[PDB]
């Protein structure tokens, strides 16, 4: 019901020091499950994720080449595009990629991805129809006459239609314990004392997955989206999230104020308080 | 184009003196990717600190979960020391258990 | 698993 895979490439060129490095890792959902490093002694694809480590020998080894095949391309992109922005060679320079497939609840692809970034900008991206590309710049138009020559559209759409899914829900039954068990927050209200006129009220949520959560404070029923401290969803470091939303209240008054929190491994929605 | 990194310590679970836990420094949004980050306790570098692999999210700016295993305690202070193109200087950022 | 795809930008 709504799963993705996404691989992330990042290539950064070193001017003087070398080639450009290349660096792969993917995902499924919220779960990276195998990385790459151009600068490794024997660079190998390696796994991430427990449910990747029963792939065989062929597995690992296809994937391996994959992304060694993509490291030489990536700097040939690089020197390519280094002159389609008249760009010097003396400048370090980012090239980064996306792609992908989402699943939907029949096992058919309800979305691919296919886009670039040069230096953090969108460079070039495929539509939707996974038939068509938009680009950004004029440098991105000649990548993508180039690449309807190539009729790279069709290739990719083979490939996210086709094998992208079918690997994605050969990963989600392999790991359906971990995958598919959607871990609910651990919630609790702490009370920090600023002063005598007001006081801190803070809402937690720890261990959670997937990532996708909201948090928000209310007092007599109404949001507080205003005076409320929303820190950006974080990583455990054990493949779980943490969030946490703060308000400040005056003193004698926490009793107004209600935490809301919304996540799919919960049975029905938590209201908490102080 | 550049992008300055945010950054968020703190740790994997919840403190508790004397038990034994993980300090994490979280940064993301920053563009480019190259980056120096150290965990510091009572403003020494703690060697034997680890990184999660380069990713990136939406909009391109890259994330990186740097962690190590540590005791916390009343007295000992701890924090997170960042480096990047977009600073003039290393940033310190100081471990609050509340937070 | 990877898109054995590959075109130079």
């Amino acid at each position: 019901g709504s799963h993705s895979m996404r691989y992330f490439y990042t290539s950064v060129s070193r001017p003087g020091r070398g080639e450009p490095r290349f660096i792969s890792v993917g995902y499924v959902d919220d779960t990276q499950f195998v990385r790459f490093d151009s600068d490794a002694a024997s660079p190998r694809e390696e796994p991430r994720a427990p449910w990747i480590e029963q792939e065989g020998p062929e597995y690992w080894d296809r994937n391996t080449q994959i992304c060694k095949t993509n490291t030489q391309t990536d700097r040939e992109s690089l020197r390519n595009l280094r002159g389609y922005y008249n760009q010097s060679e003396a400048g370090s320079h980012t090239l980064q990629r996306m792609y992908g497939c989402d699943v939907g609840p029949d096992g058919r692809l309800l979305r691919g991805h296919n886009q670039f970034a040069y230096d953090g900008k969108d460079y070039i991206a495929l539509n939707e129809d996974l038939s068509s590309w938009t680009a950004a710049d004029t440098a991105a138009q000649i990548t993508q006459r180039k690449w309807e020559a190539a009729r790279v559209a069709e290739q990719l759409r083979t490939y996210l239609e086709g094998t992208c899914v079918e690997w994605l829900r050969r990963y989600l039954e392999n790991g359906k314990e971990t995958l598919q068990r959607a871990d609910p927050p651990k919630t609790h209200v702490t009370h920090h004392p600023i002063s005598d006129h007001e006081a801190t009220l803070r809402c937690w949520a720890l261990g959670f997955y997937p990532a996708e959560i909201t948090l928000t404070w209310q007092r007599d029923g109404e949001d507080q989206t205003q005076d409320t401290e929303l820190v950006e969803t974080r990583p455990a470091g054990d493949r779980t999230f943490q969030k946490w939303a703060a308000v400040v209240v005056p003193s004698g008054e926490e009793q107004r104020y209600t935490c809301h929190v919304q996540h799919e491994g919960l049975p029905k929605p938590l209201t908490l308080r102080w | 184009i550049q992008r300055t990194p945010k950054i968020q310590v703190y740790s994997r679970h919840p403190a508790e003196n004397g038990k034994s836990n993980f300090l994490n420094c979280y940064v993301s949004g920053f563009h480019p990717s190259d980056i120096e980050v150290d965990l510091l306790k009572n403003g020494e570098r703690i060697e034997k600190v680890e990184h999660s692999d380069l990713s990136f999210s939406k909009d391109w700016s890259f994330y990186l979960l740097y962690y190590t295993e540590f005791t916390p305690t009343e007295k000992d202070e701890y924090a997170c020391r960042v480096n990047h193109v977009t600073l003039s200087q290393p940033k310190i950022v100081k471990w609050d258990r509340d937070m | 698993s990877h898109v054995a795809v590959e075109n130079a930008l």
